[PDB]
């Protein structure tokens, strides 16, 4: 008797908006906006990330003595920090380039600590036993597991010369430091010497540093301050060290191979064995669909941001049961 | 709608018919049912799939940190990583809001447009040989069965056989 | 026009009618005017009102404060900030310009598209009790009241009843 | 007896333009283009600019004798500098950092000045009544009002120790300079110490300053040089001033809640009571429509800058009348 | 196609026809050949050029250097100038795809409209004194001779003349 | 009789990319990317390039022996620095805000350079014949051409005052050094003065430098180092030298009025006589499309880059043979 032209209708209540009308529902549909995330920080590109337990990255890597070292890994894909990051530096000062340091290390292929001033063997004419109340480990005044503090043996302090090739293949981050005595007695009754001075130089690097001698507000019961420098050492290039006082000697340094492109993720989400390509602070989340409202600063190969609540796309047509 | 098919002269959808998106209904003494036309329910498929994976896959990406670290000397530089990140977000927001809008309108007047098309097929071969109602549907003036009914959805209906 | 109507067998408008966008002209022995559908008409509107109100509302700001101050050593940060203020600038406009050009095409074509909707709306409940004559009229081969006028304009016409 | 279908017609001339055609004149149509100004300085987020007048910003912290001191509102949404702000540092020298603390002062709540170091108790062994021609007031050589010139009272410059503690419950800034004479010579005739030095330290904050001793040319008639530091005391902080010469001290200081995200505008717009959500250098504009062509340099919630002269969207039809 | 005339119900295109992007092929007793409508191609010739100069033309742009130069101890903003670099090319890239896709659909769509356009004008005029194929041929039940075809062509055909 | 409605068609194999379908046979078709470049590098504004040659910036400024053929036009609207100029600082050391020079310089349009202290007259009691192995040419012990190496004549190296006033009616560029010997043997070898400084002053420049000595890893067989520092010096001003030892002094400077908004493009294409509205490393290309695949970095009015292989707009319609 008759046939008729028509169209499917189903149960479907997905709603999508159109540039005439919102709220229209459709038979079929597809999400283009990524809204969820899995709660966690995870190994980006097969990768876990540096974690540093109650220690920021300054005081992890001069070694401060509440950093117990789970023999940390010798690669990372980006670092983490967490609210719970509070042990940096013990002894009161500046930290110079500390963001260009943090950035530049946010992941490297290669790290391993070495020995790169030998306490035992590096200073016959000083003395290596400096210790401090503002560092303190199992209830001891101690010092950074990887500078030397360098004092004046039998009331002279000679001036002294060290140098270090780097056969490692690699690029070598060496740190110091400085100290600043309170008074000029301080300044006498360690190093011997009013006029001293440190000087660091490489084929790249070269710096001079004076003892800056002043009475300042209390730190950690200190009136003096310690500031903290660093460069890094290319492959085959030396680094000399050169001071008649003040001179926070390295003791340990670190040869490693750095990645580039990545960054610091700070976050108290717990790590996992999970993987992703895209890492937010909040969690990690797929990166298949274009767009994503998780967060604005990733890190990953990840989704473009926006304030969208809801992208969704009409697959199917109008749906008029 | 654009092509006045879809809640146009046709007024509702189907639920009876689950096999594809535009179809037919056809009743005759031998029985009745549902069939969906697979030519252009699969074409309309087949662009819809390139129309979503082209708004997914053009899109790229490449591996960055977006995060930058600055301290309480460097609040201008900062406060400029802020503005490339929000200015990146008002672009890409008010472009993919926009074009989720845009293309979702074009969508529903894509579906519209096959249904007019398809009926509009339906009516060229028929021809007089039938009486169109309104409402999507066309009465016969001869006798057609499954087989004359299947010759319809296939548009090798032959005209010069029925006369009247 | 697209659909082909609006400056198409429909050459021109009617300044004859102040109350809507789409509607009719009708001439009997009980008189003549204009009446505006207010079905097409208001759904036009609404149509229009919502993309507007898109183009506007989905645009999202925070407070920001464009301009930063850089001394003589400098040179290099101040002219990225140049940089990102000029890209954000050839990017909207750009993007603005044909996003007008772009919908207002599609904002023309939604007009012919409702004229001719409403036309072949007239024209399916109508059928051979009227002539067309291709100027967007038909010619009524029956008498035609303002009560029956309005029966037209309803959608509510009784075609048996004028069968003639 | 007939029906026609038709459609609208008026005396609208306005004009849009389409992708397939240029001025098309449409029924009706929409303005999405913001093309006008108020010609005035508003007020943002309920709250008036700071003005300085004659001054420029370093004028007014330091307090040039030509700028009105105190005059400050305890809070403002941003900036205003015009022409006529020329008035900066009389003494010639460098403004450290003058960028940065200029986008610190941006907007501000609570802002007041106080007396850091009371110029008649603070500093009995030193001599505080240095001025020069530089800096002139009412036909006599002057000073700046926050600033004090210490120099040696009897031959003699002794060591100077003073601190600030920060009681008031936020922040405090606090300015102080460094005076260079051109010679060895006027060095020891002002301080009497050759090796002088100054020193400044808080919790996060320690630098020291060394006259830096040099021929040059005369600037408003002086040979010396002056330059002006600053540092941002945090509420419970103290702040130690330690020199053997040199030190230009702070007399007044400022305590304030930095607000975030302002900024400055240089313009020689009137200022008035009206409110905006935008300003812009010429004046302030509606901010509803998302773009405008006034001025790509803004502070608020302001619709994107763009090129275009006419942006306008067809609502209504193509009119043919 | 979205009105599915081209690659439609008129199935393929006419190498024969030299003169123009839409037209028509005449068979009388009088001979045989293509002629292109000058209206409509010029109308499509117009309305395209617009639209690629409005897509080239609306792109302004200031004098500017992309590159910057920063050392070892500037890695921060120098990688702030790449999220610049990277953001600027994501945007355009995508943007720039997506425009050609869309837009590519649009003109085709727009082609596919003309072609009906003159099909249902050419319909209109003859009504029954021709019978529609629809393949988008029409069988004249008259004679039509090169004047003929012509007002055909030309819009002017007289339908009284030929009701034989 | 019968007469057909129909639509172009041609053997036109070209295909575009549309929504709905990929690789679609149009009839017509325009290219909206900018695929090619002409290989060359061209003149921008009217105006040539400045050619380095061996030289980096560095070397030109500082006159290093291997750029003295080099000719140098009196403008350019930007520089170009190829894989073969290696020719820096010759003499190991840092070159200060040397970024910023290099931004700065990037376009000119009056540059002079002159004899700012003429060698013959202005030094009778210093030695200015000093050369070292490390800026060899032509395998012979050389020096900067631009400067000047001051050591003792005789015996002794007198305090040496001079000073520049700039009557160009532009600014001038004054480039000088600092050497840092690495013993006090050679300090006292060199300049006799253990106690050697250099100051520097104008109106806008203060510094006083004094030799810091330590031994260094030597490069290009120097344990020594020589810095390197600039200053602009404006219309009318005064610079000021004074030196007790180590200056490596201004001999030729450089009268200039900047440009703005250029930059510095590294390529090995050759320049030609020609003109472009956008110069890419690779060659120049055509400004007229709105999009180009051919570099990310760019100078000038340039289309926007893209990773796109082809953008490809239909202008025709399906073409169906
Ligand atoms: C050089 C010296 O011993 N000076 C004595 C003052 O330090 C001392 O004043 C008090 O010192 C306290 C800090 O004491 C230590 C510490 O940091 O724990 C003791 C450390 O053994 C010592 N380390 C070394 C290598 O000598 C360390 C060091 O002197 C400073 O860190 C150098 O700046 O000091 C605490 O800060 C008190 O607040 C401070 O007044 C006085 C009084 O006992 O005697 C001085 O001889
Ligand atoms: C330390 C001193 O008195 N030096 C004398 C030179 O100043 C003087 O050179 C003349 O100095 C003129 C400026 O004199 C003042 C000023 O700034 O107006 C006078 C002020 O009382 C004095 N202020 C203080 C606290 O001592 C001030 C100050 O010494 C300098 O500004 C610091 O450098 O100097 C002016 O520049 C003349 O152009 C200049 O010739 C010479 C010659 O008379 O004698 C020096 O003893
Ligand atoms: C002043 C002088 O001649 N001093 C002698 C030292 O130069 C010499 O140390 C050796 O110097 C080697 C390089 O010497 C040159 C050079 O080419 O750079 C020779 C130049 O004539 C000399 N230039 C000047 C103006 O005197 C130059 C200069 O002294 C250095 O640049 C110093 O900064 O040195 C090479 O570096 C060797 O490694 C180094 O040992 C010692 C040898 O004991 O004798 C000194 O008299
Ligand atoms: C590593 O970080 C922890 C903090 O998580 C340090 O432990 C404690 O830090 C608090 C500060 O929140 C110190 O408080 C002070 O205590 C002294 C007396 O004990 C008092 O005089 C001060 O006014 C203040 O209240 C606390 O001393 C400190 N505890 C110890 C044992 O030092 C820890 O010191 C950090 N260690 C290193 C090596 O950085
Ligand atoms: C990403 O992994 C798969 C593949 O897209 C998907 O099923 C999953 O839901 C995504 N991850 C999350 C957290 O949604
Ligand atoms: C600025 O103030 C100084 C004195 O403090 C005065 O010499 C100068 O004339 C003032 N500025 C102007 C433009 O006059
Ligand atoms: C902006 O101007 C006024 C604000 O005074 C507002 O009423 C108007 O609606 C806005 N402009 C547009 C085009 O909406």
């Amino acid at each position: 008797d008759t046939i008729c032209i028509g169209y499917h209708a189903n149960n479907s209540t997905d709603t999508v908006d159109t540039v005439l009308e919102k709220n229209v529902t459709v038979t079929h549909s597809v999400n283009l906006l990524e809204d969820s995330h899995n709660g966690k920080l995870c190994k980006l590109k097969g990768i876990a990330p540096l974690q540093l337990g109650k220690c920021n990255i300054a005081g992890w890597l001069l070694g401060n003595p509440e950093c117990d070292l789970l023999l940390t890994a010798s690669s990372w894909s980006y670092i983490v920090e967490t609210s719970n990051s509070e042990n940096g530096t013990c002894y009161p000062g500046d930290f110079i380039d500390y963001e260009e340091l943090r950035e530049q290390l946010s992941s490297v292929s290669s790290f391993e600590k070495f020995e790169i001033f030998p306490k035992t063997s590096s200073w016959p004419n000083h003395e290596t036993t400096g210790v401090t109340a503002a560092c303190s480990y199992a209830g001891a005044s101690s010092f950074y597991r990887n500078l030397l503090w360098l004092t004046k043996k039998g009331s002279s302090y000679p001036k002294l010369s060290k140098s270090y090739v780097n056969n490692k293949g690699k690029e070598v981050l060496v740190l110091w430091g400085v100290h600043h005595p309170p008074t000029g007695t301080d300044q006498q009754s360690l190093y011997q010497n009013a006029d001293a001075y440190v000087s660091v130089g490489s084929s790249k690097y070269n710096r001079r540093f004076t003892p800056e001698i002043a009475a300042r507000p209390k730190v950690r019961d200190l009136a003096s301050r310690m500031n903290y420098y660093w460069t890094l050492l290319e492959p085959g290039d030396t680094i000399t060290f050169e001071a008649t006082g003040n001179l926070i000697a390295p003791w340990y340094a670190f040869a490693l191979n750095r990645g580039s492109g990545s960054g610091i993720i700070t976050s108290d989400a717990p790590v996992h064995d999970c993987n992703t390509k895209c890492q937010t602070p909040h969690g990690a989340i797929n990166s298949s669909l274009p767009f994503q409202n998780i967060h604005p600063v990733t890190i990953g190969e990840c989704p473009k941001y926006v304030r969208s609540t809801k992208l969704r796309m009409a697959t199917g047509l109008r749906n008029i049961p | 709608g654009l092509f006045g098919a879809i809640a146009g002269f046709i007024e509702g959808g189907w639920t009876g018919m689950i096999d594809g998106w535009y179809g037919y209904h056809h009743q005759n003494e031998q029985g009745s049912g549902y069939a969906a036309d697979q030519k252009s329910t699969q074409n309309a498929i087949d662009g819809i799939t390139n129309k979503v994976n082209s708004v997914i896959e053009k899109m790229n990406t490449q591996f960055t940190a977006v995060g930058k670290e600055f301290n309480n000397l460097e609040r201008r530089i900062e406060n400029l990583n802020k503005k490339v990140d929000d200015g990146f977000l008002d672009i890409w927001t008010y472009n993919a809001e926009l074009l989720v809008l845009l293309e979702n309108e074009r969508t529903l007047d894509f579906h519209d447009s096959n249904v007019r098309n398809l009926y509009e097929k339906v009516k060229s071969q028929l021809k007089n040989n039938a009486k169109e109602i309104g409402n999507g549907c066309f009465e016969f003036y001869h006798k057609c069965d499954d087989a004359c009914m299947e010759s319809v959805r296939n548009g090798t209906y032959d005209y010069p056989k029925y006369s009247e």
